[PDB]
Order: structure tokens, then sequence, then C-alpha cells
């Protein structure tokens, strides 16, 4: 085992020792293969055979396969190898980008010495009098815990060195896959490619040549990319008078990767279909409006379209629109609607809600992401007036935040249906709710509804209340639940009856209402 | 180097990092790569499975950045170290604050601990694995940093505290506390000569950056804010429902306070706008009520055995109020915070109110955040600058307790 590379020191999780699992006999046929495969590998100095002193071991099999589950069971964890993965849009143009596999992979990284009895193996002697050969790795096993994020590791500080003679130059490594790009004249470039594998060849690393190479655009982890642009891998919606279940949801699934580039992707209608279904192959046919929002989806999947690459230089530019109750959509540019990326947001956070607080919600998301992606808040373009949302800033008991923005008057332009008076009206009506009301005015109702939550029983008092007065009316009551809600000033809820409350209150001219301890 | 251990049994903190804005990112990393070329970090390996998160703040009133790390969980699991809060302190005249964190840059760290001081600098979009490095010297943040360089402190500090005893020094993480009661003129004064004996007598082995624009807090001046009742002209329906609403709550706190008599004038079904008459009965029963939140409920005081509670609560406008207390309605002090943005009035009020905290008990409380925590989390950073960071909660008040402060 002699390397340039240092190595990472290894120990087992605390008290726990090394596997000493048994060996399952093999077949003639079956041990000579390991033999050679096993004395190859002596050779290149990978394994070496030691002697009946170690009482450690893992089963092998058959190519070889060594089973280091236990192992892998008994060894100390890692740090995360490689936590969130990176998006398409935060990267940077390239002339050119080739990608490189990583041939001997692990099978080319030095183990702590200290750490390899443990990674003991034996395979049986043919003749059965004799006992069997016991080796045990001297590198990275394939399949074993610490490799992956050793071999990252320890491959970056082979990078580490050519990285800064070429800071020109750009590499992502990424799994046993090695991306490359840079803005030399194509020859050029092609000449550092070569450079590097005689690099990482210094270290024993072995690589793919120029002919064997894959080549732009780049399939990866979903995605479809060129050196200069990107998009989503090809969607093809099948064909067929039989949805399943099944077939919805994927569909549904598949839909959404979309949404990330493709814009005015819309699901609320297929999604809609998987209600009260019974099993994932549970037939349901297609209503009027599935059949027109998939025929949609289906026109805008038709025209490729692409995502453009981050320019540090320009700023970033966040758009937002509403599409739809409780859901918008969104897209981030930095030249005039030369997307890098667009995306939606359907998150209903909380049981009521209205657009001024989803859509300061929805810039969160925005930001979150951003800052994620390229290190940067982009400066908004909302269809909300200051004005508005500055009311509705004050008046929230909760504290919140929106980076510079600017108003943008495209419709639908996001307001407030209404807004409950700070100050109990004169001369209106002035009821009191506690199954009914009574007001100042003699008149009262007391319902009695079957089926109901005691915080329920309080909403609809007030909905009757709220039916039963003129345009303007005072309200008195001892729910702070009801009132909470109210107070937030909702124009959209999970619950009809708020809806319905929500449409009497947009409706009156004005509305005080109150609350007093109860009893 | 002293051996230090984590609380029996306990482990490493392995706790997630929070993505930055590149501008944040590329400070540490010129401030890690001068740190490590000292040796006081040092990058660490996959080996290493430990983590804590770690941020870049402004320093106000410098060019530098400063770096962050949020030993918060690490401090939790760091087994205790089996000088007493000065009660002085909270009763001097002024006090100016410190940043004597570089100091501990000298001690060093008992290898066997270091691995647990693993924090890292994360990459944009995850384009990189990111850089990882672990302490090799008393990190500042860190619960057993004061503790250890504590031996050094007493003495370096010795001669100064003999010399003019006038003036209370007190120590909390890389903070110092010094009050004195010296006019605001010979104060800056003799605090600019500590700071002088600090840097004369070399723990930074730079003069010791203030905190908080140099500006002093005024301990003395801190008083309670009682709780008051609307004093109407002539009062509407309205008017005394909210009043007593309000009564009632507050009721739980003062039990002498009655209604009975307020309650009265809310004879049946009236309209909220009609103006009622307070009778010579209830006029006195207000009185009274009014009589009794003159003055913090007595019988309210500090167990050091547990945890610090506040809670804040917007009123909008750019006020906030808050409360401390450790156990529900027995407050131990309640204040207000007036203006910007939000959040920047959010965790100056939260820095503001710790500080206080530690002042007076000498340790942070745990707050409770009216704001949803992926805000919080993006924007804390922005306008934070002091040197500990508390332990937060988040919630949604009900506006029922904000009507019942200011
Ligand atoms: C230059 C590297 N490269 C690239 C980077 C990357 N990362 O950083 O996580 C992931 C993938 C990736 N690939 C495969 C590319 O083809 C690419 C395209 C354009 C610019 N940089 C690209």
């Amino acid at each position: 085992p002699i390397s340039p590379i240092e190595t990472v020191p290894v120990k087992l999780k605390p008290g726990m020792d090394g596997p000493k699992v048994k060996q399952w006999p093999l077949t003639e046929e079956k041990i000579k293969a390991l033999v050679e495969i096993c004395t190859e590998m002596e050779k290149e100095g990978k394994i070496s055979k030691i002697g009946p002193e170690n009482p450690y071991n893992t089963p092998v099999f058959a190519r070889k396969l060594v089973d280091f589950r236990e192992l892998n069971k008994r060894t100390q964890d890692f740090w995360e190898v490689q936590l969130g993965i990176p998006h398409p849009a935060g990267l940077k143009k390239k002339k050119s980008v080739t990608v490189l596999d990583v041939g001997d992979a692990y099978f080319s990284v030095p183990l702590d010495e200290d750490f390899r009895k443990y990674t003991a193996f034996t395979i049986p002697s043919i003749n059965n009098e004799t006992p069997g050969i016991r080796y045990q790795y001297n590198v990275l096993p394939q399949g074993w815990k610490g490799s992956p994020a050793i071999f990252q590791s320890s491959m970056t500080k082979i990078l580490e060195p050519f990285r800064k003679q070429n800071p020109d130059i750009v590499i992502y490594q990424y799994m046993d896959d090695l991306y490359v790009g840079s803005d030399l004249e194509i020859g050029q470039h092609r000449t550092k490619i070569e450079e590097l594998r005689q690099h990482l060849l210094r270290w024993g690393l072995y690589t793919p040549d120029k002919k064997h190479q894959k080549e732009p655009p780049f399939l990866w982890m979903g995605y479809e990319l060129h050196p200069d642009k990107w998009t989503v891998q090809p969607i093809v919606l099948p064909e067929k008078d039989s949805w399943t279940v099944n077939d919805i949801q994927k569909l549904v699934g598949k839909l959404n990767w979309a949404s990330q580039i493709y814009p005015g992707i819309k699901v609320r209608q297929l999604c809609k279909l998987l209600r009260g279904t019974k099993a994932l192959t549970e037939v349901i046919p297609l209503t009027e409006e599935a059949e027109l929002e998939l025929a949609e989806n289906r026109e805008i999947l038709k025209e490729p379209v692409h995502g453009v690459y981050y320019d540090p230089s320009k700023d970033l530019i966040a758009e937002i629109q509403k599409q739809g109750q409780g859901q918008w959509t969104y897209q981030i540019y930095q030249e005039p609607f030369k997307n890098l990326k667009t995306g939606k947001y359907a998150r209903m956070r909380g049981a009521h809600t209205n657009d001024v607080k989803q859509l300061t919600e929805a810039v969160q998301k925005i930001t979150t992401e951003s800052i994620v992606i390229w290190g940067k808040t982009p400066k908004f373009k909302l269809p909300i007036q200051k004005e508005t949302w500055e009311t509705w800033w004050t008046e929230y008991w909760q504290a919140t935040w929106i980076p510079e923005w600017e108003f943008v008057n495209t419709p639908p332009l996001v307001k407030l249906w209404y807004q409950l008076e700070k100050e109990p009206i004169v001369g209106a009506e002035t009821f009191y709710v506690d199954a009914g009301y009574v007001t100042n005015r003699g008149r009262q109702k007391v319902v009695t509804l079957t089926d109901t939550t005691n915080q329920k029983t309080e909403l609809q008092a007030i909905y009757l209340a709220l039916q039963d007065s003129g345009l303007e009316v005072n309200i008195v009551t001892d729910s702070q639940y009801a009132l909470g809600i109210i107070q937030a000033q909702p124009d959209q809820s999970e619950s009809e009856l708020v809806n319905q409350i929500i449409e009497q209150l947009i409706k009156k001219e004005k509305v005080y209402l109150a609350w007093v301890p109860a009893h | 180097t002293v051996p230090v251990k984590l609380k029996p049994g306990m482990d490493g903190p392995k706790v997630k990092q929070w993505p930055l804005t590149e501008e944040k990112i590329k400070a540490l990393v010129e401030i890690c790569t001068e740190m490590e070329k000292e040796g006081k970090i040092s990058k660490i390996g996959p080996e290493n499975p430990y983590n804590t998160p770690v941020f870049a703040i402004k320093k106000k009133d410098s060019t530098k950045w400063r770096k962050l790390v949020d030993f918060r969980e690490l401090n939790k699991r760091t087994q205790d170290f089996w000088i007493p809060h000065p009660a002085g302190l909270k009763k001097k005249k002024s006090v100016t604050v410190l940043d004597v964190g570089d100091a501990y840059f000298s001690v060093p760290l008992d290898e066997d601990f270091r691995k647990y001081t693993a924090f890292t600098i994360p990459s944009i979009n995850n384009e990189t694995p990111g850089i990882r490095y672990q302490y090799n010297v008393l990190p500042q943040g860190w619960k057993g940093s004061p503790a250890i360089f504590q031996s050094s402190m007493t003495k370096i500090l010795e001669p100064f505290r003999k010399q003019n005893p006038d003036i209370v020094i007190y120590q909390y993480m890389d903070d110092l506390y010094v009050g004195s009661d010296l006019e605001i003129g010979q104060h800056r004064t003799k605090i600019e000569e500590l700071r002088q004996h600090l840097l004369r007598w070399g723990l930074y082995t730079k003069e010791p950056p203030f905190l908080w624009m140099g500006y002093e807090l005024h301990p003395d001046k801190w008083t309670v804010q009682p709780i008051v009742l609307p004093e109407k002209d002539s009062w509407t329906v309205n008017d005394i429902q909210k009043l007593v609403g309000k009564l009632n709550w507050a009721s739980q706190i003062y039990p002498g306070i009655k209604v009975r008599q307020l309650c009265k004038l809310l004879r049946g079904t009236k309209a909220l706008t009609e103006v009622i008459p307070l009778t010579e009965e209830a006029e006195l029963e207000l009185a009274e009520n009014r009589e009794i939140l003159k003055e913090p409920v007595h019988g309210v005081y500090y167990d050091p055995s547990k945890d610090l509670i506040a809670e804040i609560q917007k009123q909008g406008q750019g006020q906030w109020t808050y409360q401390i207390y450790q156990e529900p309605f027995k407050n131990l002090k309640t204040g207000k915070y007036a203006r910007t943005n939000d959040v920047k009035q959010l965790t100056e009020a939260v820095q503001k109110i710790t500080t206080e905290s530690i002042v007076i008990w000498g340790k942070t409380p745990k707050f409770k955040l009216p704001i949803q925590k992926e805000t919080w989390e993006t924007w804390w950073t922005e306008y934070w600058q002091a040197t500990w960071i508390p332990e937060w909660e988040f919630v949604n008040t009900p506006p029922l307790v904000k009507l019942w402060y200011q």
C-alpha cells in the first residue's frame, strides 16, 4: 500500500468491536474465481494475505461481493457525504464542460492502517483438510460506510492544488463523476482536460479518454444540461382512457417536477381526482376540468423550454403572480424574463389566511431558496401596493419583513377585501352572541344545530348575527377563538363556515367585533 | 490543557448548518483562513461527524466582520464546572460592555475535546463539500472558555480591581460588564483605561472592542411597566366591557381586584356606544383597582434553579412589550421597546433584553418570539451583534394579551 494520500483515521462505534461472522463455504468453481481475483488484488496491493491471528471476518461470495453490512453497523458515523444537491440555475455559463467517470473509484484510496484488520475476510481452501486464506483490504472497500465520504474527502485534496493552478477552470465532484468546464477555446479546454487526467493519474487515479466520455447535453439528477442552458429531462404525458389512482399520483408528481421551469402547469384539477379513492388500482374517470387541465398541460409540455444560468454580475429579479386561490407562481431572471428559474407555491400555512399573509410567505420561501442557490436575495416585483402591505403590517401582531420590492400592476392585485372597525359603530345594531344572539334593538334568534364543535358553534352564532344585521353592525362575543380568527382577517379558509362568514364580512359597510369574558 | 468532558453519557452535537449569503460566507472564509494560519483552528476530516452552526455578523462602528458560532447546543452538553453574579452590578449607574473574546485565543483546548467544536462553512448551492474545521484554542462562545480562562482573568484583573474597587467588573461568556457610578465623562475615561490595562497587560497576548456602540446601559434607570387602565373621560358600554375584560385578566395576578360594581353598570343588552355614567359605587371600585396596579405584585422572587422566560409582543407602530418571569403571571420584569423594520426591531429588543437579564441575574432568558422561524432564521444575523445567542422558540400570540399591555 504505497500512496501519496494521507489517510483518514477510522474507529468503530464506542464499545463495539470488529465483525466475527462465519464464511459459508463455496463450491470449487466459486473458490477458484475468488482466489484469482483476490490474488490480482494482492498484486495491486488492495488487499494483503494475513495470519489466523486476526479474530475478525466478514462474508464474501460470487465477480467478488464482500458484504460489510455488519461492519458498517459497527463503524463510526462520518460526516454527511454531500448534504443538499445543487440546482441548475445556481450555475455559471461555460464555453464547455467535460465529464469524467472516476475509475478505480474507491479501489484506489488507502484505508487507515489501524482500521484494516476489521476488513478481514477469508476464502475457503478447496481441500477441506486445509484452512483458508485470510486477507484484509488496504483500500476503501467497495460497499463500505466510509468509502464514499472518505473518498469524496481525499478527492478534493487531490484536486486542491490543481484547482489553484487553474482558477479559470472549474471542477465539481459528484460521486464517481467529475465535472469540469471552462471558457477556453475548445482545444485549450481538451488540453487542460488532459493535464487533469494525468495529474490524477499521478496518484493512481485512472479516467476515461476523449472518445469514451459522454458528451453534452448531460442528463443528471433528472435534468438536461448544456454548457450554457438547462432544463428538465423530457416529460411524456401518457395517452389513455383509464387512469388509476396510481397513474394519477405519478403524473401529478411528474407535473410538479416541471413547474420549476415550465410556468403554468396546473394540478388543481387532477389532484382533485384523488378524493375518497380506495385503492391505488382504483380507476377514476377524468372529469371535464381534468381533461381540460391535462390537455392544457400537454400543450405546455409539448414545446421544449429551457432555463438560463447565473450571471453574478447582473441582479436577481423575482416576480410573483396569484394564479388561483391559495395558488401562486414566480420566476427568477436577471435579464428581463430571461428566466433562470420559475416555480409555484400552494403552501397553506394555517387553517385561515389571506393573500397578503400568503404572498408574504411566498416571498419568504423564495428568499430562502434564492440564498440556497445564489447566495443572495432577489429584488422582488409584487402585485401588491405598499400601502396595502403596510396596512396589514402594522395590524398584525406577528413580525415580518420583506426585502426591497416594487409594485407591479399585473392583475390580479392582492388586496384586503375588508377591515374591522377599530371603534364600535354608532347607530348600528349591537348583537350579543353566545346557540344564538340577542340585540339591543330587541331582536333574537336561537338555533340548535346537530353535529357541531363548541368552537364551531361559536362561529355559527356570529354568522347568524352577520346575516340578520344591516350594512353596519356591532358584534360582541366571548369566544377568544372566533375573535382571533376574524381579527386576523382571513379571505380564505378550509372551513366553509369561515368562508360564509368571510362572505358576509366583505359585504358589510362596517363591522365592529368585540370580546367580553363569558359568564 | 485542562481536561473537559461532556456531561456523562451525552455525545457531541451534530447540528445542521443554515444556508448563508455569499457575502457572509466570504467573510468567514477570510477570517478562518487567518485563524487557521495562526493555528487557532484547523481543517478536519470526515472522521468527524459533529457540527455546530456558524454565522457572520457585523461589528457596528467597524469595517470588520465577526464570526459567531452557535455553541448553544454544545454548551448544554458540556459538563458543569462544579464568580457568583454580583448584586451590585445591576445597582450601578452606568455599565459598559467589552468584547474580551479574543483573550481566549491564547489558552489551548484539551485535544480530546476539540472534535466537538466542529463547525462548517457552507458552500453556495451545495456545489462544493464545504470547509470544515475544529478549534485548538478555547473558542469564543463556548461555555468552557470563560471558565478555564477565569484563572488568568482574575489575575490580570486583580490590580485594576483593587486599584479602583469603585467599579464593578462582570464577565459573561465573551462579555465583560463594567459598572460604575462615575460621571458619564469620568466613566468613559476609566473605561478606556481598563481597555488599555487589558491590552497593556496582554490578554490579547488591538484594544478591547466596545459592545453596543460603546454606549452604556443605565441599569439604575430600569423601571418596571405597571399595568394601566384607560383614563376615559366618558365611558361607553364598549369601554367598560374592554375595561372589565382587562381587569378580569389582571385579577388573576392581583386578587384584590373587583368588577362586581363595574359589571353592574352593564345590565342587559345595551348598545356599545351608549355612554354609561359611572356610579359612585363603581367609581370607587375602579379607583381601588387602579391603586392596586400602581405596583408589581408582591411576593415574586427569582429562583436561580429555574429558567428565565421572556415573551415579546408587537404593539404595532414600532413599539414592543415584553415580560420576564419564571412562573406564569409572576413577572420579575416588564418593559417595552420603540423604533428600520420588524425583524431589526425584534433582534434589537431580544439582545437588549438578554443583556439586561445577564446584568440582573447573570443568566440568559429563553425568549418566545412572535414570528415565523424561516423569517427569523433568514434575517436575524443581519442585525444581530451580541456575542452570545439566547435560546428561542416561536409563537403566535393571541391579540388579547397584547391589548392588555401598553
Ligand atoms: C462546470 C460544472 N458543471 C456542473 C456543476 C454541478 N455542481 O456544481 O454541482 C453539477 C453538474 C454540472 N454539469 C453536469 C454540467 O454539465 C454543467 C453545465 C454548465 C455549467 N457547469 C456545469
